[PDB]
């Protein structure tokens, strides 16, 4: 499509180089980001419940990729 | 185009996995709407 | 993990990195003789449009006769409307 | 007396699920593993 224009098709390479650096930040970004939120909030429900306590240790062991 | 060829294999790659990335990123934000009626309308069903 | 360098795209950056492309085909129509006016109108996507039919074109070739090709015997005669 | 007050506890937690869906998917904290500061994307510090 771009060669059909008379487009700039090498401008597109670096398009998508912008376009694959900028939304890796995106799924790791998200990733980061939901994390922490997975990191810091099972430390809370560990804070709360004290008969319960090995069980919040198993969450963030099946919330990791083993 | 033939001058061009020598970027044919990885152009293709990364238009999918940008639009996988960006489908997962717009797909949470559509997702996340979908809640707002669920959190009403699956409140309602139940 | 380093996507760029764990799939081998290191290379394509440092071949399309920031730097000085034309935002035509300005790059190879030089190369080529003539004056060339960059045709990036709508009736140029006629090869995008080309690979839906291919069966406008049998398998290997048209009907070809040399002979028949006598048409173009041509007389020495001026051309209006026409520049070189 | 106190259940009437725990349904709307209940539904008030529920109105905020939907409201940390609502804010931690555009926004992030803009690390630099992939420098996305540099160019098109929005900014949003942590």
């Amino acid at each position: 499509e771009y060669i059909d224009q008379g487009r700039n098709p090498q401008l597109y390479t670096k398009e998508c180089l912008e376009r694959a650096l900028a939304k890796n930040e995106q799924v790791k970004g998200k990733i980061d980001t939901m994390k922490k939120f997975k990191s810091l909030l099972i430390q809370e429900l560990s804070k709360v419940f004290p008969e319960d306590m090995a069980k919040y240790r198993s969450i963030r062991g099946e919330d990791h990729p083993p | 185009l033939v001058k061009w060829a020598n970027n044919a294999g990885k152009v293709e790659k990364c238009a999918m996995i940008s639009s996988f990335l960006d489908q997962q990123a717009i797909l949470f934000v559509d997702t996340a709407d979908r809640l707002a009626s669920l959190a009403r309308d699956a409140l309602v069903h139940a | 993990t380093n996507l760029i360098t764990h799939y081998n795209l290191e290379q394509a950056y440092n071949k399309f990195c920031g730097k000085k492309v034309k935002e035509k085909l300005s790059n190879f129509l030089p190369d080529l003789p003539g004056m060339i006016d960059l045709p990036g109108s709508h009736d140029n996507s006629s090869l995008r449009s080309l690979i839906e039919k291919p069966p406008i074109l049998s398998s290997s070739f048209n009907p070809i006769t040399g002979t028949m090709l006598a048409g173009f015997r041509l007389h020495t005669g001026p051309l209006p409307e026409q520049c070189r | 007396d106190r259940l009437t007050q725990l349904q709307d506890a209940v539904n008030s937690l529920a109105d905020q699920f939907c409201n940390a869906i609502g804010v931690l998917q555009q926004c992030g904290p803009p690390a630099s593993f992939n420098n996305i500061q540099t160019a098109i994307n929005k900014d949003q510090p942590a």
